């Protein structure tokens, strides 16, 4: 017939190759398709939505675990303090991992794309407060001071009925991606630390009580990309599935 | 201003005890209560910080708690290094209240006191002045009141007692009661009687003195 | 380590005024509150004021208002407390205390002052001995009593340091504004008069040493 | 005429090719807007971008989103079953096995299909026989997809081996692997990875209580596997399956999965080892 | 201008002073089932104003400790009013739900509830606390009814999956110091057009306090939580005899 | 000349062009993927439109 000849990569099964198969079934017809509400084209449409943070992962918190997603505020004796501090890649161990983002980001290898979290005070009416929440980019390890710490990006929160205030992670970054940050020579990725600090005070008047809570949220924005699929190392199945 | 009571001022245990000393505040404080302990001479010591904390250094005999507006210091158990007088104070508003303070003594036997009175010398009232004393010697416990008597009359003002704290190893108490007196009237009477009454005891520990004899 | 030092004690008349110093030491100064604590004798503790050497701020107690100021030199590392119009109840032991998160952490040493007008008066020893008619009985105890002498206090001993163990050393007690102390020592009827004590006063302020004997 | 009573979405689909640019910025100092408070009890995430808190430049983004596509992430073969004949032992010693179709007994491929609540797909399976030494040796085998109601194998010599309406395939194990293309072959609109109800009516007892959570919609059938031959074969045979998906829709986003798997049929997780989903550290304020 | 807010179906009016805004769950109205996707060929019912109203259940009682609740549905509502009668003389159901959960303080309390919608909605079970036993929930559990039932371990959901991802479905905060309300319009969502009401429980509702409660020793300590529900556009098919289970 | 309509998307199909050998369209290849998104049905679902510079409620 046809001459032909036989090429390397013959025989050989990629798990990743976009064939056309054999059926199984001449004439099959799949049962008709309704409108399900809901529909999902795109995995950057789940990463925009704002999901729980763990700030509070301590080692006394694992046996009452429900407290992780809360940090406390309370009325101060010295001024301008560290409140909390956490690093802001999604992809590393840490409180990023509570996360819809942080969760779909370990099944990519590369992002890029600006960050925003969402501080809510759970607190009563009749509180008064202003925090500090600033951003520092790579460099040395967290600030001392506010003085320090008031040098990056940074957001004035004053407490009152709108109740939120949304911190943008900036895309700052030497390459146009960025792989996922670990202890080692992958450490060229880091994005930085996240630090809370009181701006005045936490007020309350008598009957008030003097400590609330903090629930942080966090998410992306529109320019957020992920690249180079992989497989995530948060599921691990270790004998069988009965 | 929120006063801050602390009751009672002296309570007393032996060793290997357990004391349990009380502070109660008036307005509500947010657990910003601080205990501290003055030996007799020197600087305070903190102890407790925040009604729970202990500072770095003082042991785990101290524990302290608290809710409401009444609090705790409670030592388990008590050694011999830790009589003294003991703070609380409150720093949530201004001025910054301590409380009355509790001291600790040791418990111990009872003793009755040894009533000894010394007349005038007679060089010293020459120059116009003379001075009638009446020491007792080593007794416990602390509240009496001791009388002075001259030919079944009762005076005072004009006295003065000087106490004493716990001596060492014996855990005894002292006092002297002396009072000056211009020598002219130190002729009106005759008798010299101090009456020391005691608690328990009915009748007081009496010794007398004359000029005459 | 962080340690405090105070200034030695005074002693001024009334309507003068002082200036209790407190050194700091091994600490960043100016970034900390430094507090003042009055003890009168001997059953209270009560605040004073602070201050921040940084900006030189002040807050006072309202019953040490007119009485108490407060400054602070940040070149020397020192607080100042220069208590004006000094009366008779001004006498009491001014603390110097730092505060770290409200309560205060560390303390000075303790510097007193008295106010008095009295100039220093040599004390009168003054013999307490049984007894013209009663000696009964074979244990008795003996004494010796010291009065008008200022400043307080002296150090009376006992046959050159070897009676301790019968000792009674009553603290001062003024009057007529000037100090009043005694003494105390027991012994059986057996050693009296085979023992004739020695009452030794010593007040380094007069040089006044003068002992007595029975 | 007589009786007067007897006589709608909110978004819009966009196609998207690059992530969005960053336009150029300045200071504003103002009164009335505020960008960064938001209101989070609302339901809705924060619209606040990034020009709006920072000063920006002008950025324009050339970066693809084609890769977070559903049909990219859903494109990768991934392991399903694991059927083995061996000779000697308990499981299938006499040449057959028959296998019921459950793709939810391996944890990778699991836990990518449970972020949907729905899905309709079209697969493709791969079947890729050896030794367990990992050897081949020439021995010719068969599979059989066995449709629910069909007959299923209970020896090497049954009647349903004569495939007279099921499909089959044959092949040698020296061959390359079987690649087949199954359709959607479910009775409702799409498959359920989580049916909260109970197939049947009835009063429920404790004794029928294995049925909470059992569609019989997700159903499939039997793959038979033989050696073909009245005769008995001297080798062992351990046989991998792979799905993958094509030509996917999706529905209902859920929450990924935390704790390690029990079973095939129920999400019973272990009560006293309730794993974190964040690797803890000492203090809030420490890095 | 935003923070009042009045829900009038039916013979019922819920009026809200201090409300946030409504979420339609993903963005769709609950609709009636067209003739591209009917399969059934009967006539379907639609009892317009005695079904399509709101109907209150069981108030339950915050403390400083509590765990969270759930309701599932249409499970809450068989055995209420004539929505309770049509589910049981009919053999499919289609409706889409309005959910209300109130809950009142004053201005000297502190809170947080998240309020969830959750499409399919399998509980799971601890396994006997070692992995080894395969249990499965009782009836009393998967249909718990008007009162509703207690979350056991609310990180997880009692399902193996965490709270910290909730937020993907459509929910609202109970902050108090914001709101005491909290409002979501749910459509239909299943894979068959009609299902039937007895067997099948669509979605579940899920209360869980993410902040504690905390309020001062002397201030009130009785503050309920109550559910409001409404279906819409609700219609049956497949007209039998009453079975209740 | 033609194919049978047999996938699992014909009238929300989420390619363009794909290719195929048989007569049943399940066996084809996967293709180009569309890239069309509607995130604001999970991003904002609320009835009134909120302004973004302008506060939400007040
Ligand atoms: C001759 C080769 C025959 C190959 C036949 C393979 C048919 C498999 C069809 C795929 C069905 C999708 C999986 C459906 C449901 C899930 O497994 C459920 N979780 C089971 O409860």
């Amino acid at each position: 017939g046809i001459p032909t000849e036989l090429k390397p990569g013959t025989n050989q099964f990629l798990t990743t190759d976009d064939g056309v198969s054999a059926p199984i079934l001449p004439g099959f017809h799949p049962t008709p398709p309704i409108h399900i509400p809901g529909e999902v084209r795109n995995l950057l449409e789940i990463c925009r939505v704002e999901t729980i943070l763990e700030v509070n992962n301590l080692k006394t918190n694992e046996t009452t675990p429900m407290q992780r997603l809360c940090f406390p505020v309370s009325v101060q004796s010295k001024t301008g303090e560290l409140c909390a501090a956490f690093r802001a890649d999604p992809g590393r161990d840490g409180p990023w991992q509570s996360t819809i983002l942080g969760q779909l980001c370990r099944y990519y290898t590369q992002w890029s794309g600006s960050l925003e979290v969402t501080f809510m005070f759970a607190g009563s009416f009749m509180a008064t407060g202003k925090m500090l929440i600033a951003y520092t980019p790579p460099g040395g390890s967290v600030p001392a001071d506010r003085i320090t710490a008031m040098l990056g990006t940074h957001v004035i929160w004053d407490f009152g009925l709108q109740s939120s205030v949304t911190l943008v992670v900036p895309w700052i970054s030497n390459t146009h991606y960025r792989a996922h940050a670990r202890a080692g020579y992958f450490d060229y990725y880091t994005t930085g630390i996240i630090t809370i600090w009181y701006q005045t005070n936490y007020v309350v008047p008598i009957g008030a009580p003097t400590t609330a809570y903090i629930v942080a949220l966090a998410a992306a924005q529109d320019n957020f990309t992920m690249k180079l699929c992989k497989d995530t190392e948060d599921i691990e199945q270790t004998a069988n599935i009965q | 201003d929120i006063q801050m009571t602390q009751s009672s001022s002296y309570l007393s245990v032996s060793l290997g005890g357990r004391v349990t000393i009380t502070c109660k505040a008036s307005d509500h404080i947010n657990n910003w209560l601080a205990w501290y302990q003055q030996k007799p001479g020197n600087a305070p010591r903190l102890l407790i910080s925040g009604a729970t904390s202990l500072e770095t250094g003082v042991p785990s005999r101290f524990s302290g708690s608290g809710s409401g507006k009444d609090y705790t210091l409670s030592i388990t158990s008590l050694q011999t290094e830790d009589v003294a007088t003991y703070y609380c104070q409150q720093y949530w508003n201004s001025p910054y209240t301590f409380g009355g303070g509790t001291k600790l003594e040791i418990k111990r036997a009872d003793a009755a006191p040894t009533v000894s009175i010394f007349p005038p010398s007679s060089e010293q009232l020459t120059s116009g002045g003379a001075s009638v004393v009446c020491f007792l010697n080593n007794f416990y416990p602390k509240d009496i009141n001791v009388k002075w008597k001259i030919d079944g009359s009762e005076r005072q003002n004009g006295v003065l007692n000087s106490w004493t704290d716990q001596d060492s190893k014996d855990s005894t108490y002292s006092m002297s009661s002396t009072l000056t007196l211009t020598k002219d009237e130190y002729e009106r009477h005759n008798s010299y009687t101090c009456e020391a009454t005691h608690k328990t005891s009915t009748s007081p520990i009496v010794k007398s003195f004359n000029r005459n004899e | 380590q962080v340690q405090l030092q105070q200034s030695g004690p005074e002693l001024v008349k009334p309507g003068a005024s002082v200036k209790i110093s407190c050194k700091a030491s091994g600490y960043a100064f100016s970034t900390s509150w430094m507090n003042w604590v009055i003890q009168r004798p001997g059953q209270g503790l009560e605040w004073i004021g602070r201050i921040y050497p940084g900006d030189g701020d002040t807050n006072y107690n309202g019953k040490f208002k007119g009485k108490a100021t407060l400054t602070a030199d940040k070149s020397s590392s020192t607080a100042y407390m220069q208590l004006s119009s000094l009366t008779s109840v001004d006498s009491a032991v001014y603390f110097c205390a730092r505060r770290d998160y409200g309560y205060f952490d560390y303390w000075g040493q303790g510097t007193t002052l008295t106010v008095s007008s009295a100039k220093t008066t040599p004390p009168s020893v003054y013999p307490l001995a049984p007894g013209c008619g009663d000696t009964t009985g074979s244990s008795v105890t003996l004494g010796c009593l010291v009065k008008g002498y200022f400043p307080e206090s002296v150090t009376v001993t006992w046959n050159s340091g070897s009676l301790s163990s019968s000792v009674h050393t009553f603290p001062a007690l003024l009057q007529s504004g000037l100090y009043t102390m005694s003494s105390s020592v027991t012994v059986p009827s057996s050693t009296w008069p085979s023992q004739t004590v020695t009452c030794s006063v010593a007040h380094p302020a007069s040089s006044t040493t003068v002992d007595k004997k029975l | 005429d007589p009786i007067a009573d007897m006589i709608r979405s909110l978004t819009a689909l966009q196609v998207l090719p690059t992530a969005a640019n960053t336009e150029a910025s300045s200071h504003r100092l103002g009164t009335g807007v505020v960008p960064a408070l938001q209101a989070a009890e609302t339901g809705a995430s924060s619209n606040a971008s990034d020009k709006n808190l920072i000063e920006t430049r002008c950025v324009l983004n050339h970066h693809s989103t084609q890769e977070t596509a559903i049909g990219n992430f859903f494109s990768r073969a991934g392991l399903v079953s694991i059927i083995t004949m061996p000779t000697m032992g308990t499981q299938n010693t006499d040449g057959y096995a028959n296998w019921d179709i459950d793709l939810m007994g391996y944890a990778q491929l699991r836990r990518k299909c449970e972020l949907f609540t729905y899905m309709r797909f079209d697969a493709e399976f791969t079947f890729v026989v050896a030794k367990p030494n990992g050897e081949l040796v020439p021995q010719l085998l068969q599979y059989m997809y066995v449709p629910p109601g069909a007959p299923k194998p209970t020896s090497r010599d049954s009647f349903a081996w004569q495939t007279a309406t099921n499909p089959s395939v044959f092949v040698k194990m020296t061959d390359p692997p079987a690649q087949v293309s199954v359709p959607f072959m479910s009775p409702a609109s799409a498959y359920q990875w989580f049916y909260d109800g109970y197939p049947t009516f009835g009063e429920h007892l404790q004794a029928n209580d294995l049925d909470y959570g059992q569609c019989p919609n997700n159903m499939m059938g039997t793959f038979s596997i033989r050696t073909v031959g009245t005769k008995k074969s001297p080798h062992s045979i351990t046989l991998r399956v792979y799905m993958r998906i094509k030509h996917v829709r999706a529905w209902i986003p859920r929450p990924l999965r935390n704790q390690p798997y029990l079973f095939k049929t129920n999400p019973n997780y272990k009560g006293n080892d309730i794993k974190c989903t964040s690797t803890s550290r000492d203090k809030i304020t420490t890095l | 201008s935003d923070r009042v807010a009045q829900l009038t179906i039916g013979n019922s009016t819920i009026t809200t002073q201090e409300a946030a805004n409504i979420v339609i769950a993903y963005g769709e109205w609950p609709e009636y089932c067209p003739d591209t996707d009917a399969t059934a060929v009967d006539k379907p019912t639609r009892p317009d104003v005695s079904v399509n109203r709101f109907f209150t259940l069981d108030t339950k009682s915050w403390a400083k400790d509590s765990k969270g609740w759930y309701w599932k549905f249409p499970d809450v509502l068989t055995e209420v009013g004539v929505f309770g009668q049509n589910a049981q003389f009919h053999y499919l159901y289609r409706s889409g739900f309005c959910v209300h959960v109130q809950c009142n303080a004053s201005k000297f309390h502190q809170g947080a509830l998240l309020v969830a919608v959750l499409p399919e909605y399998v509980l799971g079970t601890i396994a006997g606390g070692t992995g080894n036993e395969n249990s499965h929930p009782p009836y009393a559990t998967t249909q718990p009814g008007q009162v509703g039932a207690v979350l056991t371990h609310p990180y997880v959901l009692d399902a193996g999956i965490p709270l910290s991802q909730l937020t993907v479905c459509p929910h609202q905060w109970i902050n108090l110091r914001t709101n005491n309300c909290a409002t979501i319009i749910v459509p239909y969502m299943n894979t068959v057009p009609f299902d039937s009401a007895l067997n099948h429980c669509n979605f579940g509702l899920l209360v869980i306090p993410v902040v504690p409660l905390d309020f001062n020793a002397g201030a009130t300590s009785e503050i309920p939580i109550t559910v409001t529900i409404a279906p819409m556009c609700a219609e049956f098919a497949g007209l039998r005899q009453a079975v209740k289970q | 000349s033609h194919e049978n309509s047999n996938s699992a998307s014909e009238g929300s199909t989420i390619n363009y062009t794909t290719i195929n050998y048989y007569k049943d369209a399940y066996a084809a290849s996967a293709g180009r993927q569309d890239m069309s998104q509607d995130p604001k049905r999970f991003t904002d679902p609320v009835m009134d439109v909120i302004h973004e510079m302008a506060p939400p409620l007040k």
